[PDB]
């Protein structure tokens, strides 16, 4: 039996950490709604 | 029921443990359908029962039909309002990827975090949520990267 607490407001930061690259993928995604790579 | 982000917790296992993240707006709560499995979530000495929910999609909704409707623009870095479990929530900002399917594009951020963070809500420079975070793949160097999901309103 699940709960939810909540955890903040949504807001963008002006100042956040900016991390991550962009990569471009070819994918499939099934009828379970699981992604795969092509 | 403020808007805002919360997280999914359970003590059906050791402890208290947190499955997932979701999102409150217009009265609705928003979370990844891995997360919940459609089942019915407590908010405080209330109950929230699910409204709409799909599988392929990885998405469900309580209390109402799917409120958030704001897209990625293809063009414009993004942030992850993380909510990690055991963890105050943090602004990751990136620029996505891009999901190519045979069904058109998606947005993606390659941005790796607990499984029990997903349903934690990307946003747009506005603040509005373009999507959900965790449900994604696996690529060939072994790191993760997450389809920006979002519903249709
Ligand atoms: C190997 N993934 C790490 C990434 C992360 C971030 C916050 C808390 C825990 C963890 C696990």
């Amino acid at each position: 039996d699940m709960y939810i607490e909540r955890a903040g407001d949504i807001t963008w930061e002006k100042d956040a950490e900016v991390t991550g690259n962009s990569p471009r993928l070819d994918v499939a995604l099934d009828e379970s709604g699981d992604f795969s790579l092509v | 029921t403020t808007d805002g982000v919360y997280r999914v917790m359970t003590r059906r296992l050791l402890g208290s443990t947190q499955v997932g993240v979701g999102v409150m707006q217009e009265g609705v709560f928003h979370t990844m359908w891995h997360v919940t499995k459609g089942a019915a979530l407590r908010s405080g000495e209330g109950r929230l029962d699910p409204y709409w929910g799909d599988v392929k999609q990885d998405l469900v909704s309580y209390c109402g039909p799917w409120k958030l409707d704001a897209a990625w623009d293809g063009l414009s870095e993004v942030q992850l309002l993380a909510v990690p479990p055991g963890e105050r929530a943090k602004n990751i900002q990136t620029l996505p990827g891009i999901f190519k399917t045979k069904d058109g594009d998606i947005g993606a951020v390659a941005l790796d975090y607990p499984a029990g963070t997903s349903g934690s809500p990307i946003l747009d420079k506005s603040g509005r949520v373009i999507g959900l975070y965790g449900n994604g793949v696996v690529i060939k160097n072994g790191s993760y990267v997450s389809a920006i999901t979002q519903g249709k309103r």
